[PDB]
RNA sequence: AAAAAA
């Protein structure tokens, strides 16, 4: 690419426009930052000058999309809830007319998932509020929140709207979302399954508790 | 069914809205101010149109109340309520003897009745007004026109009017009755001032009163002559023991030093201008009332039933015609058709008249006979919305605004930055020997078994490579669990 | 550097103090100031006795800014929280603004965020004493394209327009409140009040392009004059601003307009003239 | 009598269908039933009765409630100190409306109902009950004085109509009187000093403990007054 | 950071 492939923080890569000649044409390449990249300013010749810098140590990536994207992929932090994603969370209170829960996990996109790692015991992990009305599209009016979902049983659901700077607004009304790992009696009994998706058994103990699951 | 009283007034309802708000207001007693002064038009502003003000605007703000207002006075019990009875004024002639009998007295206590569902603009139904030792219930139907003489009482500083929520009620004083109130005391604001829990009717004449009540007859239609027991009951009870809470409450205010704000804004809900929705000021204020203060009265409908921005010509036409046969035959734009019917018709989209009767729960008279026009308006609507059916383009003539060859230039003084930087770079080598944590704190993490003998053995950085090897691949790949469940019920074919 | 070194230390009008009795008349309507006991007025605060009408209160030597509705303020965004914004206006309490109370065009923060200047009408007022601002117009909106700067909200009395337009092409907005806001003039300040005889862009964080040194030193020189006139507790007007402006360019540099001696100057100048030619 | 403890095998035999309660503990696991409380087990039924000043929500349970937050959506009542709050609906009460809300300060003592009691959600109150003509004394309890007892003296003081207090406090006086299952009794007289000769019998007899000794010490409380 | 008339 005529431009450096390693790139340390600090290590110049490209300048802010570009054009070769091909085909009896002049083709305009547009260099735009990214992730790992900052575009800053340098002064030489007694001239200013504006140049894409790595502020990341790795390797230099130029795609386009249908334009060149510079970006530095290293050897968690960019991953982020953001509105359509699916999100792995853990029950922290239950109320009446919604569901507040914690974000531990987010799905990545073609499973494998992106672990976020925070302390549990202080609050610092991101914080979620599952409304009643994005239980599930059957019935949105009337939902017993008791009856769906319990303290301390995973669920896996969608971010809607991020909302505030607080808490992140997640739903989980489509089949493939729901409780997934859950135990019964709030994690005192043993290990439950998801059959039915309004009914969750345990082939253990024999209990059946009435949870809202997804689909296997 | 019932005669609207539109029919049996002396003056034909006018919903024309051509022309500024004029009051009714023919006599002005009790103003220092004159009527011909005050009868003129303001100049209109940015906001403001041009309209006519408050007559006894002047004559609220200036004008003093009376001394005996500013002192601390024992309460007043009110009336037994099972001796003392209702007075009805239907006539003229009862109506001039309640006239004189007002204006001996020191204080009044006066509340409105409203019905607006068989009018645009609404009609003022029963008046209540009580004094010490009597009520009285007057009909503002029949005797309408001529109740502008109780201005005399009504816009006199030296009998005090006490109203309670007369935000509305000055406003229907003045346009129906051509009433006006000078020297208000409203017990609203002084429930807000003294701090209640709550600030309505019901909760003063339970806490100061002890007269349990309920709302029942409101939204009831108070059109409806004789008027009924239970409704009778609910009429004169608004206005009876409210001379008493007056009393009660203005004791409050005085030891706390909060009879100034009341007064205050009693005064700024009387001064309230009712005005019509085309000649309304674009700034909307709380001192000025109309039926419609938003531009775009249709914006709030949408958003509320979810209605995209695109069928909003389909819902303004039906909004503007809904309002155009209110202002015809003289009623209220929810008789003529309600919000949820004309939601049907937004959503739905009938393009027959089959589909405009049918619909919901039920349809009202008015769009049903023009349910033939609605099947059209929905075709014109539809047929507007077909009617009417940057990225790269706006960087494109940035590129070419910067020069071409300077894209050579910046590149070449970008080589001779970088041979210039980076490529000079020149020290002894130095090994990485450690110092004195350095061989210690980055060590690998190894890991020991003790066999039988007790002798320790290093574990194999491949032994534990296969170990997460095998895990890695038994928990990707989980066996099925399979549970087996008696069914006794079924049975085969 | 201007230094000042001192050793070895550190129809009337009637002033009454906390728990002075001003008058034996229960009849007065008690007012700000004083507080009831027994038929008897007493003084709450230390100041001038108001008598007004049936009114009656005490006027305090100092006291923070008391909004009142319809008055023109310039306010910073406090806080921001659910559906209304909690807007500094520098008086006891933050005012509050609603998002029915703004203009939406075709997350608040992307709208008005902390730190925001803006300008607003008292649209109504709590029983608290707290202001409901509200900023439905074109003479309202977010501020840009200028400085702020602050002076004693018992310098600027009410008007029926806080915003003038000054010679340098420049605007001031007088707020009630103190909080003043000097601004380059825009189409809409060159002609406001003469049109009405005759959308995405108004919450922009980013201001004109093109800030002429011309207007940058007026902006400049205006605030020097308003803090100066403010210095020798003058009441600033929209006369007293162009006079100060004008009186202060015997100095032809603007830095020489901090000092005490120089300030006192000019405010001494407008009390000499408005005192001669209004005699 | 029977005395148990905690953790002791449990007598009643697991073959013949028996109906849990209070006192007892199904355990989630190993599915076996023992006693977590120590008191008497009483089988008619089984439960076991134990020492508690402390009181838990449960269901269809008269208790007597203070108002400390009104918020837009219910009432913020506490029906002892240092526990969690309950939710009262608005809805809650005899002739609801939408509009209009119903008429309760901070500090107001309301007589009301438990509805609906989950361990891991906020309680809920409601003040009537469902049913009994909608009038068990439930609403506002204007004026009066209450009283903290533990919760063995107040249940058997409400359902147990074998109890020497209200049969031994009417001859002394007449009154009308709420008694709340979370360890509550609000009684309420003419004069005070009958209110003030009514708290300190309960406060003697909750203290003593003894059925026999109500009408020795309600003699001569009332006597002490005059 | 709900509230008042009808
Ligand atoms: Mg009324």
């Amino acid at each position: 690419f005529q431009f450096p492939e390693i790139a340390y923080p600090g290590k110049l890569i490209c300048p802010q426009y570009g054009t070769e000649n091909k085909d009896g044409e002049d083709i305009i390449f547009n260099y735009v930052p990214g992730p790992g990249t900052k575009l800053i300013q340098y002064e030489h010749n007694g001239r200013t000058l504006e140049a894409i810098t790595a502020t990341l140590v790795g390797t230099v990536r130029c795609e386009e999309e249908k334009n060149i994207l510079v970006s530095v992929l290293p050897g968690f932090a960019n991953n982020l809830p953001k509105e359509g994603d699916i999100v792995l969370t853990r029950v922290t209170r239950l109320s009446l007319q919604r569901a507040n829960v914690e974000i531990l996990a987010v799905e990545d996109k073609p499973a494998t998932f992106s672990v976020s790692q925070a302390s549990s015991d202080l609050g610092e992990t991101f914080r979620g509020i599952i409304r009643s009305q994005d239980v599930r599209s059957t019935d949105r009016d009337r939902v017993k929140v008791i009856e769906c979902f319990k303290p301390g049983d995973i669920v896996r659901a969608q971010v809607l709207s991020l909302g505030d700077g607080t808490n992140y607004y997640l739903t989980t009304a489509r089949n493939d979302l729901g409780v997934v790992f859950a135990r019964a009696a709030n994690g005192a009994g043993g290990l439950m399954y998801a059959t039915d998706w309004q009914m969750m058994t345990s082939p253990v103990t024999g209990a059946t508790e009435k949870r809202k699951c997804a689909k296997p | 069914m019932v005669e609207k009283p539109q029919l049996k007034f002396k003056s034909p309802i006018d919903n024309s809205e051509s022309h500024p708000f004029i009051p009714l207001l023919k006599e002005k007693p009790n103003a220092l101010k004159p009527l011909s002064e005050s009868l003129r038009l303001v100049d209109d502003d940015e906001n403001n149109p041009s309209h006519y003000p408050h007559p006894y605007e002047y004559e609220i703000d200036h004008q003093e109340y009376s001394p005996e207002i500013l002192q601390i006075r024992e309460e007043i019990p009110s009336k037994s309520w099972d001796d003392s009875v209702p007075i009805w004024v239907d006539t003229s002639t009862e109506l001039e003897s309640m006239l004189e009998d007002l204006k001996n007295t020191k204080e009044i206590a006066v509340n409105l009745e409203h019905h607006d569902y068989r009018s645009y603009y609404g009609i003022v139904c029963l008046m209540q007004i009580s004094t010490r030792e009597r009520d009285y219930l007057v009909d503002t139907l029949k005797l309408r026109e001529n109740l502008h003489i109780l201005n005399e009482v009504f816009t006199n500083p030296s009998i005090v009017k006490v109203f309670h929520g007369a935000f509305m009620d000055i406003i229907w004083l003045q346009r129906d009755l051509g009433l006006y109130v000078v020297g208000l005391f409203d017990t609203y604001h002084a429930s807000k001032a003294i701090g209640l829990p709550r600030h309505s009717l019901a909760y003063l004449l339970e806490n100061f009163a002890n007269f349990k009540t309920s709302k029942k007859y409101q939204l009831a239609d108070w059109r409806i002559r004789p008027l009924s027991k239970p409704m009778t009951a609910y009429a004169r009870a608004d206005t009876h023991f409210l001379l008493n809470i007056y009393d009660q409450l203005r004791n409050k205010l005085i030891e706390s030093n909060k009879l100034a704000g009341v007064l205050y804004e009693s005064r700024n809900v009387a001064k309230r201008r009712f005005e019509y929705s085309k000649y309304r000021p674009l700034t909307p204020s709380s001192e000025v009332y109309s039926p419609i203060e938003k531009e775009s009265p249709w914006k709030i409908l949408m958003y509320q039933y979810n209605i995209p921005p695109e069928r909003e010509v389909l819902v303004r036409e039906l909004y503007q015609w809904r309002d155009l046969i209110a202002r015809r035959d003289d009623e209220s734009p929810r008789f003529v058709m309600p919000n949820q019917l004309l939601a049907a018709l937004v959503a739905y989209t009938p393009t027959d008249v089959i589909g405009v009767v049918s619909l919901t729960n039920g349809v009202t008279e008015h769009v049903r006979q023009n349910a033939k026009l609605l099947a059209n308006l929905i075709r014109d609507a539809l047929r507007n919305i077909k009617n009417t059916n940057s990225e790269t383009k706006a960087d494109g003539i940035l590129l070419e605004t910067i020069s071409v060859p300077q894209i050579r230039d910046v590149m070449e003084r970008f080589s001779v930055l970088c041979n210039s930087n980076i490529s000079k770079s020149r020290a002894k080598p130095v090994t990485n020997s450690s110092i004195l944590l350095g061989k210690i704190l980055p060590r690998e993490e190894h890991d020991i078994a003790y066999s039988k003998d007790g002798l320790p053995n290093k574990v194999k950085t491949e032994d534990i490579r296969i170990r997460a090897q095998n895990f890695k691949s038994a928990l990707a790949n989980l066996e099925d669990i399979i549970f087996e469940i008696e069914k006794p019920l079924v049975v085969p074919v | 550097i201007t230094i000042t070194k001192r050793n070895g230390a550190f129809s009337d009008s009637q002033i009454v103090t906390p728990g002075e009795l001003v008058t034996d008349d229960p009849i007065w309507m008690r007012g700000h100031g004083t507080y009831f006991l027994d038929n008897m007025t007493y003084s709450s605060v230390a100041g001038t006795v108001s008598r007004v009408n049936r009114l009656l209160s005490v006027i305090p030597l100092k006291g923070r800014y008391a909004p009142e509705t319809g008055d023109h303020v310039v306010g910073r965004i406090a806080e921001v929280g659910n559906k209304r914004w909690k807007v500094d206006i520098g008086g006891k309490q933050h005012a509050v603004l609603m998002l029915g109370s703004v203009n939406l065009p075709g997350q608040m923060r992307s709208f008005l965020k902390e730190g925001d200047l803006l300008n607003a009408e008292v649209q109504s007022l709590f029983q608290d004493g707290s202001a409901s601002l509200h900023t439905r117009s074109l003479k309202y909106g977010k501020l840009r394209n200028g400085m702020f700067c602050q002076v004693p909200s018992s310098l600027i009395v009410r008007a029926k327009n806080h915003t003038h337009n000054l010679p340098g092409n420049i605007t001031v907005v007088l707020g009630v409140n103190g909080y003043i806001w000097l601004r380059k003039t825009s189409q809409m300040d060159l002609a406001r009040d003469t049109p009405s005889a005759n959308s995405w862009q108004i919450y922009s964080d980013e201001n004109d392009p093109s800030i002429s040194n011309n207007i940058r030193q007026a902006i400049c020189r205006y605030a020097n004059v308003i803090k100066a006139l403010a210095f020798c507790e003058i009441g600033i007007t929209q006369q007293r601003i162009v006079s100060a402006y004008e009186a202060s360019m015997v100095y032809s540099n603007v830095g020489e307009l901090i000092e005490k001696n120089v300030m006192e100057s000019i405010g001494s100048d407008i009390l000499t003239a408005e005192k001669m030619r209004g005699n | 009598s029977t005395f148990i403890f905690p953790g002791d095998s449990f007598p009643v035999d697991p073959t013949t269908p028996v109906k849990l309660g209070p006192g007892i503990y199904c355990d989630p696991n190993t599915q076996e039933i023992r006693p977590v409380n120590t008191g008497v087990l009483h089988v008619s039924t089984a439960y076991i009765d134990y020492s508690s000043k402390r009181y838990i929500p449960s269901v269809n349970d008269f208790v007597i409630g203070v108002i400390i937050g009104t918020f837009s959506d219910s009432y913020k009542v506490s029906l002892q100190n240092f526990s969690s709050s309950v939710s009262l609906s608005y809805m809650a009460f005899p002739n609801a409306s939408k509009k209009n809300r119903p008429t309760l300060q901070v500090g107001d003592l309301v007589y009301a109902r438990v509805c609906t009691a989950e361990k891991e959600l906020e309680a809920e109150i409601e003040c009537f009950d469902s049913t009994t003509g909608r009038d068990a004394g439930f609403g506002i309890l204007e004026d009066g004085m209450i009283i903290d007892v533990n919760l063995n003296f107040a249940r058997q003081l409400l359902f147990n109509n074998d109890f020497p207090l209200l049969k031994v406090l009417a001859a002394h006086t007449k009154f009308e009187v709420a008694i709340g299952l979370n360890g509550k009794i609000w009684v309420k007289c003419e004069e005070l000093s009958n209110t003030l000769a009514c708290y300190r019998t309960i406060m003697e007899c909750c203290q003593k403990n003894d059925t026999a000794a109500f009408k020795d010490i309600a003699k001569r409380q009332f006597k002490e007054i005059l």
